[PDB]
């Protein structure tokens, strides 16, 4: 299941 | 030419929250001071959006959303357009988008990236298939996505993905999510861009 590929911290 | 053209339009995006960098992604300029960016980006808590080193607040731009028809009802594409009020013009590249899945399972795909995480980079994979509605790992869902075999990572959201329709290279849309060998980009219609440009 693909995850949103924004980079979260 | 195009790949060198889109890389030029790709700027790094950082979300600032209390002097700290809370989010990193990309931004693909299409025309004027308009950029294509991940819509799920604004779902995050920030108080300042860094675009190419320039800090901006919500009163500095407008975010138009694209709605795509999926089985009757319309949905919100993860491809959002961020139009700055004041800004340094970018190279109009809208004429390089198209109006349909003008691709074909297994054609050369190239994702252009430029963010604070890995700098400027290019990732190449194979065109897979078009997707009506893809359901994400966080239970969420995105419309009008295009699937492809490519090594992507978080942060690559917002980078332009280009294919090879015939001997023509065309921008498919922007990267949103990737998982386990397969990247997904939010497809943006060329018509959709033109009207949005006439609209602004």
């Amino acid at each position: 299941a693909p995850a949103k590929e924004l980079l979260n911290f | 030419d195009l790949q060198k053209m889109v890389m030029g339009n790709t700027k790094p995006v950082e979300l600032i929250l209390d002097g700290k960098t809370v989010a990193i992604c990309c931004a693909t300029g299409v025309f004027g001071t308009a950029y294509l960016v991940p819509r799920h980006l604004f779902a995050e808590k920030y108080d300042k959006i860094m675009l190419d080193g320039r800090a901006m607040t919500d009163s500095d731009y407008r975010v138009f959303e694209f709605e795509i028809k999926v089985k009757g009802q319309d949905m919100l594409s993860d491809a959002a357009l961020m139009v700055l009020h004041r800004g340094n013009k970018v190279r109009d590249i809208t004429k390089h988008f198209r109006d349909t899945a003008r691709m074909k399972k297994g054609t050369p795909v190239v994702g252009v990236v430029n963010n604070a995480d890995v700098g400027r980079l290019i990732f190449s994979g194979e065109a897979l298939t078009y997707k009506d509605i893809v359901v994400l790992m966080d239970g969420d869902t995105m419309p009008g996505l295009f699937a492809y075999k490519a090594a992507t990572r978080a942060g690559y959201a917002g980078g332009a993905v280009l294919a090879k329709d015939g001997a023509d290279t065309f921008i498919v849309g922007t990267h949103s999510a990737g998982g386990n060998g397969v990247g997904y980009c939010s497809c943006v219609s060329r018509s959709m861009l033109q009207k949005m440009k006439a609209h602004v």
